[PDB]
């Protein structure tokens, strides 16, 4: 009726190709912002001094870099936690020299990515469905939380938040196990065993289904065209899916209720993503991994090495090397 | 450490906190006994 | 000073059997006519030794 | 759905079940204990104790190096 | 009530679900689990009294809550020398006594009390849509959390003070006299930004800030909670919320994953409310402190720290902020916003006075620096302390570490939890929580997307 | 017990959990004591 | 009702946990070797 | 009958674990390997392979066991019990590292028989066999990596040692020699595995979320029957779902399960083949016009020549432990590190 | 010494309470 009302029917109408929504009122402009900068910035954008040493690095395709190589870098170390908006700089050069796109970047991208989970629940209730979508994309957005916000929050600069790209995420990973152990962090090894095991259960749900596909086609044509979209009969023969596996390991081992098999399919991969985003932010506090260095002693008294203590070397061949120029003072706090 | 009239309940309070890690365990253990109704 | 000890020994085991009793009568509808007076007996009882327990603090 | 074997639940909770394992069950934990507290597990795979990883000769890594007389080489590594 | 799945329809696993609607078992839930929060406090604090070295500082110890009654003002001194040990076993015994009252009294109600409370009395009977009762609750505990606000600040003006780090003459219990209830500043810490050198509220650094604006909070949820008895919730409030046990219990969930948050970074950085005394160096302290502790020594030695300059041409000890002001050198250059009592001292309306540096500093900070340098809030799993290359031989991890981990794991669990139920109470509310109907199936009415 | 000539299935999962339980917490232990604790 | 006893159930069954005791008991005895 | 068919039939007898023909292999291959691991974990020292303790009896933990890879001095000798090293000593056998070739090998041969006890299962039951060729991908990492690294290496030293730390070695090791993460064979078999785990999290949710109301508990789990005809949650919901979400959306549910196969068994596949580069030494090391630039501008650097010089420091600090037979004496001066540290 | 066997005897008596507190109610047919 009013002007506001149609207005509010337009954002949250579920006939629109893409869904608005209000978080999508949030969502579009942030998410938008952060693609333009971060593709203007990783084509052209000039040296970035990350370490605040005077020492810039190279990110951005036009000034030497691959596909592989070429990342937004990290804002400058001097800058720490600071808030460097554009409007802070005393030119745009300045503000390209000290790092700003990242901030920019990723400052925009997750207040984006928050909305996007927003507007998940958002198109959910819409459209009649259950709420909990984006409960399992809460995993990804922790872990990318973790990496870019929380993990420079605990360390005290965004200098050590990860660069966006490829070798870039490559050095923040290895500088991060050099300094936490995170290998030898419980919450890593879950993430490890959440990732892992979700890629194994998508391998068994997926074969297992193709494995059961009903007969509906010619050995001509393409399976997938024995199942039509929005058919009511069910595609595959999940007893004799269920037959097969509880035979290959054994009876009660084998789900034959579809609906605890995918909220296990959803649960597994979410709460191990779950925990090594966890690890990551508690990490960033520097709860390290496991330290068993020198754990072993002889009856003397000498250190007997295990594989820890050659890992520890690793560790260490990484931390003498990182950042070579950064460190005046001899024990790495900051 | 404690005040010296009581250090002879030294070892009790040692393990006082984690009794709450009990009352969760037997939450299972009661609704075991029911048969997870 | 032997006295205190005794006490929070008392106190101790007192609260071991309330620990163990207070469940089962608030869970036995039918054996309430006989431990409802005994969980009023109880409560006064441990709050009498938790007095004493602290009285002798100071005592002792 | 039972493949004919007598379900694991009705074993478990029965008296005879536990009367067998309330023995068997703690003599293999004993035997194992006794296999590690014997010293019998040293000899039986090499482990050195935690006095014999060095000699009083011997103050390096006794890393193998020949090819086919390892038990020379570790003999003479002691 | 039913207590299975086919007389409520929860499983067993969802069973605390079955209490949503029998108001006496839930009370007795909430009673129980109080009892359970109190019954930790009281342990725990047996366990630390007891496992305290009291001439070994509180936080090469593993203690949380000692600190917390220590920055209280009870038993202890100038620097945070624990003077009395007794107030910490009371703290303790107190807190075990009341727990086995609550658990007592939540035993009772969630086993033989009434089941509801509706047809007993009007009072403490509620229904969670009716509006107006929820809102007395609110008001009730308004009350009461208003009260205990204006406690922190009773103890602190009349009955001995709180630790005050800042404290002239070193740190030392002192009574606050002249709270700032000035609104400006208050509720000017509230508008500041929550980046690096602004530190929303995590900034306040002075006890003076913390219990006026503790007397502020006292009013504010005073009269709020009398607004709240007086009234019921206005037309606006009725069309945007969802009224429901469920979407009562998502909202909470929600404030509670953002105080676990600001307490996680609350305890990393600040030093006021957690003085390093008891807690330990910042992170940051620590930075500042080893870049200190080479300033004196390589001074000692005979460099002139102010004209050093370093491999890469930055000073070695000494350089300026982005704004200008001297700050230490190195990588610690990021930590330049940090003030600590050991500091201060040192630093002109500049930053860092080249004359105090080369003719004020005090052998007792120099021990301060070395102390928070050693003990920088760095450490393993296994509490392993110092950088992770390092041997084992070093048993700290920070109770700073400790706190702010477990807090902002707290917060981002109870961020999901508040996901979960505000889209549960969403979906119960519209009904469509237990799955899409088939005859009315919303999407198969909307016209195709292309 | 509550029934004559049986153990109840919770009450050996019961006992079968606190033995599990305790073989975890000596392992625990030893990670503190004898060999492998850095002492 | 009246199921045998030793089955491959049974062997399965015993292949694993017999040595795993086993171990189990050398592992909480290796608790206590002092250095 | 024939006594064939009389086997065949007993072999095939429906109980509670199936033993089939091609248990003969798998059972007591896969009771070998595991029992050979966790007898080398619980008792067995890598002191005179790797200078190493390596067993609970050492005092070493679950995460720091391990069976540990044999001396570099054997080459890539099989290492059999009766062979010319141990000549059937066991405590020789067990001490030369013995232990990995067996456990390793059953383990290869444990392996082709749960393959062929897929293959097996599928045909009795009358399924396709899909779960066996999903199964080629773990294979072909098994293969990859534990077999083909090794053999195209000095020996089986370098071949990961079978425990938790010992793996974390081998990664790290990898990053260091190869620069395994510069690997485009590796990053697509990140992808794959990444992707599988997104596949399962979004695919899971998105049934448990598009749930038909086929029953009135808030239990939604009994409202579901294994016999039933019918879908259990929406395609249709979901198919709009995603198509307004994210653009774009699965609108065949046998193309959805297929590329959930799909994706991890090919990231698999194609990290095995970067991991078959990487035992000939063929590495995607360096970026050359990189390397050049830099070296003559003292200017250009970019987080691949970081990554670079990381890989150098951790090669000069962890070779003399990590390869103990090579006997390195690198002096402390000969040491790459940065300032201060 | 005797720290351990105290603690382990504190230990056991709370770790069997909520068991017994369970199997009495059980046994004589408490509401559960
Ligand atoms: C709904 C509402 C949504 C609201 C959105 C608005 C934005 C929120 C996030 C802000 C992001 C801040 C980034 C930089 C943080 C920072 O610079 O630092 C942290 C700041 C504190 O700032 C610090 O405050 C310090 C104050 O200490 C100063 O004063 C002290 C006094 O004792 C000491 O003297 C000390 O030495 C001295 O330096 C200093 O000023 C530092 O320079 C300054 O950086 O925290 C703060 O202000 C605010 C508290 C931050 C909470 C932590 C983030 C929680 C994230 C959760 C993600 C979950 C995701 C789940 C997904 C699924
Ligand atoms: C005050 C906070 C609070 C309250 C009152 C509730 C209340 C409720 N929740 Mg909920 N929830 C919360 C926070 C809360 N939640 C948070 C923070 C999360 C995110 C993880 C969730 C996620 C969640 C889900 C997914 C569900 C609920 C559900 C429910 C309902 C039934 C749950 C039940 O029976 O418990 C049963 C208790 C258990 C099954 C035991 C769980 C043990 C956990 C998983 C591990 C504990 C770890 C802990 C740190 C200790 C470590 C032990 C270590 C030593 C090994 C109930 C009304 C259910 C519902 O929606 O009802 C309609 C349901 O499906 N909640
Ligand atoms: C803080 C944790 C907590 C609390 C306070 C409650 C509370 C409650 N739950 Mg619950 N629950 C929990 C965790 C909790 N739960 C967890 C983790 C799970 C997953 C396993 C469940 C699963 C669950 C189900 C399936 C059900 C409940 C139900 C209930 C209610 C009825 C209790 C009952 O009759 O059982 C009776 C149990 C006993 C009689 C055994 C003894 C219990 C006492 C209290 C032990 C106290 C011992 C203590 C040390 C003694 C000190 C006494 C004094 C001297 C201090 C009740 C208010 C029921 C309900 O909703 O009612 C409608 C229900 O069906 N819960
Ligand atoms: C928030 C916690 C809470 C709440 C809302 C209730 C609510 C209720 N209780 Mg319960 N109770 C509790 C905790 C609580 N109780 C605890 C911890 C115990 C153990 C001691 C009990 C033991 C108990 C018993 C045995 C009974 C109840 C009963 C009742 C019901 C009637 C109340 C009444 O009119 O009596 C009168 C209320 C008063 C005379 C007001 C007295 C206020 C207290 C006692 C004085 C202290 C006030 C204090 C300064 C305020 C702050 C507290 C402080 C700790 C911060 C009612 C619904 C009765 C019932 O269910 O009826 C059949 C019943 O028989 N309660
Ligand atoms: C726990 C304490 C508590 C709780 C649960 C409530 C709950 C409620 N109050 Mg409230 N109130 C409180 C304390 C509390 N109050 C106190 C202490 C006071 C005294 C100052 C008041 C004074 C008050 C008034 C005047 C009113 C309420 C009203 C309400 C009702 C709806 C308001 C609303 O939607 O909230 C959410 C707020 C909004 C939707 C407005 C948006 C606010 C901004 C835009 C959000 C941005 C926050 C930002 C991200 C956080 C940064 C922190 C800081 C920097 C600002 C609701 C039931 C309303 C009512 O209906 O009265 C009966 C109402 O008119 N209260
Ligand atoms: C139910 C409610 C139960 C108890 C309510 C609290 C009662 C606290 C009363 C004790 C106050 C001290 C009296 C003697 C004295 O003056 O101070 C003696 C000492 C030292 O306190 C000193 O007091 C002096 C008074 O002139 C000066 O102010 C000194 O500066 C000050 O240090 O205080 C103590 O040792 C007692 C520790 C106080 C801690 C009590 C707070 C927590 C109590 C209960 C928490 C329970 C929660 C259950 C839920
Ligand atoms: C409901 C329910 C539940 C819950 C329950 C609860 C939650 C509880 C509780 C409770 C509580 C919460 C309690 C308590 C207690 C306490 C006590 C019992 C005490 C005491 C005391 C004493 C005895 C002390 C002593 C001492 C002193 C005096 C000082 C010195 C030291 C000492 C320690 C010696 C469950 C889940 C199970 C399930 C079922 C239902
Ligand atoms: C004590 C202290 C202080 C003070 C403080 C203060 C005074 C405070 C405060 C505070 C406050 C006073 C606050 C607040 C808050 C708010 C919030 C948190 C909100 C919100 C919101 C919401 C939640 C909303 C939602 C919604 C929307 C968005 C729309 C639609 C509807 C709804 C509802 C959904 C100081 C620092 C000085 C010092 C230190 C200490
Ligand atoms: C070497 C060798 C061999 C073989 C052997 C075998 C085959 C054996 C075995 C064996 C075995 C087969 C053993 C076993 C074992 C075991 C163990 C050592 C166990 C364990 C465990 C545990 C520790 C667990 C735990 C837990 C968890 C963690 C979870 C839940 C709870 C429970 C408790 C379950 C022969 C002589 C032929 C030849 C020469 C070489
Ligand atoms: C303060 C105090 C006290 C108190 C105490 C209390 C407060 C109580 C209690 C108590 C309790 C609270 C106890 C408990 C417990 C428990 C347990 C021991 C549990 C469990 C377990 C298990 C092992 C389980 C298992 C399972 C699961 C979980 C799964 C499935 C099912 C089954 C069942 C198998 C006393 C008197 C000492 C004295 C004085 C001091
Ligand atoms: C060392 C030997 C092996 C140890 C095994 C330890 C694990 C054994 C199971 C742990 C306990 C599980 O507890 C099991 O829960 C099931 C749920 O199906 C319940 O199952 C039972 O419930 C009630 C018992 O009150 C019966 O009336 C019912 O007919 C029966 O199904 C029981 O409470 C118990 O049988
Ligand atoms: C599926 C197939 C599986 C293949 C593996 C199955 C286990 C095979 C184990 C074979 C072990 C061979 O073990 C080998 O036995 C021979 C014969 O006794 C021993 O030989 C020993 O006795 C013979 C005669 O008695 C002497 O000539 C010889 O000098 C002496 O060493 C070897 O020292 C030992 O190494
Ligand atoms: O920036 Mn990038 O990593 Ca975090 O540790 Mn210190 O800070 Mn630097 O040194 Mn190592
Ligand atoms: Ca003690
Ligand atoms: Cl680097
Ligand atoms: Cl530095
Ligand atoms: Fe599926």
């Amino acid at each position: 009726a009013s002007l506001w009302e149609q207005f509010c029917q337009w954002v949250t109408s579920t006939n629109n190709r893409i869904y608005v929504g209000w978080f999508g009122t949030l969502m579009i402009p942030t998410l938008l912002t952060a693609t333009t900068c971060f593709i203007i910035a990783f084509i052209a954008a000039p040296p970035v001094d990350i370490d605040g040493i005077r020492e810039p690095v190279a990110g951005s395709l036009l000034y030497g870099n691959n596909i592989i190589s070429g990342a937004v870098v990290p804002s400058s170390n001097a800058i720490g936690l600071h808030f460097y908006p554009i409007w802070e700089a005393a030119s745009l050069d300045e503000w390209l020299y000290n790092g700003g796109p990242y901030q920019l970047v990723v400052f925009h991208f997750l207040i984006g990515i928050f909305c996007y989970m927003g507007r998940q629940w958002e198109l959910s209730y819409r459209l009649g469905m259950r709420p909990w979508i984006c409960v399992a994309y809460s995993a990804p957005v922790s872990a990318a939380t973790a990496v870019f916000l929380i993990y420079p929050i605990g360390q005290g600069s965004f200098s050590d938040g990860m660069p966006l790209g490829i070798s870039g995420t490559f050095n923040f990973m290895i500088v991060f196990q050099a300094e936490h152990n995170i290998l030898m962090h419980p919450f890593h090894m879950l993430g490890v065993a959440g990732v892992f095991g979700g890629s194994l259960f998508s391998a068994m749900h997926g074969s297992l289904v193709t494995s059961s596909l009903v007969r509906e086609t010619t050995e001509v044509e393409s399976q997938n065209y024995g199942y039509k979209f929005g058919q009511e009969e069910e595609t595959y023969n999940i007893v004799a899916a269920h037959g097969y596996f509880g035979r290959l390991i054994f009876q009660y081992a084998s789900f034959n209720n579809s609906r605890s098999l995918h909220f296990f399919l959803g649960a597994w991969p979410v709460i191990g993503i779950w925990f090594t985003a966890m690890g990551v932010s508690t990490m960033a506090f520097n709860l390290n991994g496991f330290n068993f260095n020198q754990s072993i002693l002889d009856s003397q008294g000498r250190v007997i090495g295990t594989w820890a203590d050659v890992l520890n070397r690793a560790n260490i061949g990484f931390e003498v090397m990182h950042e070579r120029n950064a460190h005046n003072f001899p024990l790495d706090l900051a | 450490k404690l005040p010296e009239a009581y250090q002879i309940f030294d070892p009790l309070v040692d393990v006082l906190p984690v009794i709450p890690l009990f009352f969760l365990a037997l939450a299972f253990v009661w609704q075991a006994a029911v048969g997870f109704k | 000073s032997i006295v205190f000890q005794i006490a929070l020994a008392a106190l101790v085991l007192f609260s071991f059997v309330m620990v163990v009793g207070v469940p089962v009568a608030y869970a036995s509808p039918q054996n309430w006519d006989r431990s409802k007076p005994l969980l009023y007996l109880g409560s006064g009882i441990w709050a009498i030794l938790v007095i004493v327990v602290a009285l002798l603090n100071f005592l002792v | 759905g039972t493949t004919g074997e007598r379900p694991f639940s009705d074993i478990v909770t029965s008296i005879r079940y536990w009367v067998i394992h309330s023995i068997t069950i703690p003599m293999l934990f004993i035997a194992g204990w006794l296999f590690v507290s014997t010293g019998l597990a040293y000899d039986a795979f090499g482990t050195p104790r935690p006095d014999e990883y060095f000699t009083q000769t011997r103050q390096e890594l006794p890393i193998l190096q020949e090819r086919y007389d390892i038990n020379q080489e570790i003999q003479e590594f002691n | 009530g039913g207590r299975d799945l086919p007389s409520t329809g929860f499983a067993w696993w969802s069973g605390n679900a079955r209490l949503i609607n029998l108001s006496g078992k839930l009370l007795g839930a909430h009673v129980a689990h109080a009892g359970l929060i109190v019954f930790w406090a009281g342990a725990m604090t047996l366990f630390e009294v007891a496992h305290f070295i009291p001439e070994k500082p509180m936080y090469e110890q593993g203690l949380i809550l000692l600190p917390h009654i220590a920055t209280l003002g009870w038993g202890v001194g100038p620097a945070g020398e624990v003077t009395d040990i007794f107030p910490f076993f009371v703290v303790g015994v107190l807190h075990l006594i009341s727990s086995a009252v609550l658990g007592l009294g939540g035993i009772y109600h969630a086993l033989r009390g009434p089941e509801v409370l509706e047809e007993y009395s009007s009072f403490f009977g509620y229904d969670w849509k009716d509006k107006n009762q929820m809102t007395n609750i609110i008001g009730y505990h308004l009350i009461l959390l208003g009260c205990g606000a204006l406690l922190l600040v009773f103890k602190a003006m009349f009955f001995g003070g709180v630790y005050d780090t800042w404290a002239p003459g070193g740190g030392d219990v002192r009574v606050i006299t002249n709270p700032t209830l000035n609104p400006a500043i208050i509720f000017g810490y509230l508008l500041k930004a929550p980046f690096g050198g602004e530190g929303w509220i995590i900034s306040v650094n002075n006890m003076e800030d913390i219990i006026g604006g503790h007397i502020w909070i006292g009013l504010i949820c005073i009269s709020g909670g009398i607004w709240h008895i007086l009234t019921k919730p206005f037309g606006w409030a009725r069309r945007a919320l969802i009224w429901s046990g469920e979407a009562y219990l998502s909202y909470s969930l929600g404030a509670l994953s953002l105080m676990g948050f600001i307490a996680s970074v609350f305890v990393w950085f600040n030093n006021t409310a957690y003085p390093s005394e008891f807690y330990g160096p910042t992170g940051m302290e620590a930075s500042q402190s080893q870049a200190f502790t080479f300033l004196v020594r390589d001074q000692r030695l005979g460099a002139n720290i102010a004209s050093a300059q370093g491999p890469t041409g930055l000073g070695k000890y000494l350089m300026r902020s982005p704004s200008g002001e001297i700050i230490f050198g190195g990588e610690t250059m990021r930590f330049w916003d940090f003030r600590g009592p050991w500091l201060e001292p040192l630093r002109g309306p500049n930053g860092l006075d080249l004359d105090k540096l080369r003719n004020d500093i005090q052998p007792w900070q120099v021990r301060r620096a070395a102390e928070y340098m050693t003990h920088a809030p760095l450490g393993s799993l296994n509490s392993v302390g110092g950088v992770i290359t390092d041997v084992n031989s070093f048993n700290y991890v920070s109770p700073r570490a400790w706190l702010a981990t477990s807090h902002f794991v707290l917060g981002f669990f109870f961020l999901v939890g508040h996901l979960w139920h505000a889209g549960r109470a969403r979906a119960a509310a519209a009904g469509f929580e237990k799955g899409i109907d088939r005859e009315t199936e919303p999407t198969l009415f909307m016209p195709d997307l292309d | 017990m509550f029934a004559e000539g049986r153990i109840p299935l919770w009450v050996v999962g019961v006992v079968a959990g606190i033995g599990a339980i305790g073989v975890l917490g000596l392992f625990f232990y030893g990670a503190y004591a004898g060999l492998g604790s850095s002492m | 009702v009246t199921y045998p006893i030793f089955t491959v159930r049974w062997l399965a069954v015993h292949t694993l946990a017999v040595p795993s005791v086993f171990f189990v008991g050398a592992i909480a005895a290796m608790q206590f070797i002092q250095r | 009958r024939g006594w064939f068919d009389v086997l065949d039939d007993w072999l095939k007898r429906d109980r509670f674990v199936f033993i089939g023909w091609s248990g003969l292999l798998l059972f007591p291959c896969a009771f070998m390997a595991l029992g050979g691991w966790l007898t080398g974990t619980t008792f067995v020292t890598s002191w005179y392979t790797h200078g190493l303790a390596s067993s609970y009896l050492e005092g070493a933990n679950f995460l720091t066991v391990a069976v540990s890879s044999p001396a570099d001095a054997f080459g890539h000798s099989l290492l059999f019990l009766w062979g010319p090293e141990a000549q059937g000593n066991l405590t020789r056998w067990f001490q030369i590292g013995g232990l990995w070739p067996f456990v390793a090998l059953h383990g290869a041969f444990g392996l082709i028989g749960f393959m062929l006890r897929q293959f097996e299962i599928s045909r009795l039951v009358g399924i396709r066999p899909y779960n066996a060729i999903a199964f080629s991908g773990p294979i072909a990492v098994f293969v990859s990596v534990f077999l083909m690294y090794p053999l195209g290496q000095s020996s089986w030293f370098f071949a990961p040692s079978f425990g938790v730390a010992g793996i974390f070695r081998f990664i790290l090791f990898l990053q260091g020699f190869h620069n395994w993460t510069l690997n485009p064979f590796h990053m697509m078999g990140v992808a794959g595995i990444l992707g599988g785990a997104l596949l399962c999290a979004i695919h899971g949710a998105t049934v448990e979320n598009t749930l038909f109301e086929d029953g009135e508990d808030s239990n939604t789990f009994r409202a579901f029957e294994p016999t039933q005809a019918e879908e259990t949650y929406s395609m249709v919901t979901a198919n709009r779902f995603w198509s307004q979400i994210f653009g774009i959306a699965f609108s065949n549910k046998r193309w959805l399960h297929f590329f959930m196969l799909f994706v991890p068994v090919t990231g698999l596949w194609m990290s095995s083949v970067g991991i078959v580069g990487l035992a000939l030494n063929l590495r995607a090391y360096d970026f050359v016009s990189q390397e050049l630039r830099a070296a003559e501008d003292p200017e250009f650097e970019t987080f691949y020549t970081k990554n670079i010089l990381l890989n150098e420091g951790m090669r000069a600090w962890m070779a003399p432990q990590d390869q103990p037979h090579e006997n390195f004496i690198f002096p402390e001066e000969v040491l790459p590190r940065g300032n201060a540290l | 010494n005797l720290e351990p066997i105290f603690q382990l005897t504190f230990l056991g008596l709370i770790v069997l309470a909520g068991p017994a507190v369970v199997f009495v109610l059980a046994f004589r047919g408490g509401d559960l």
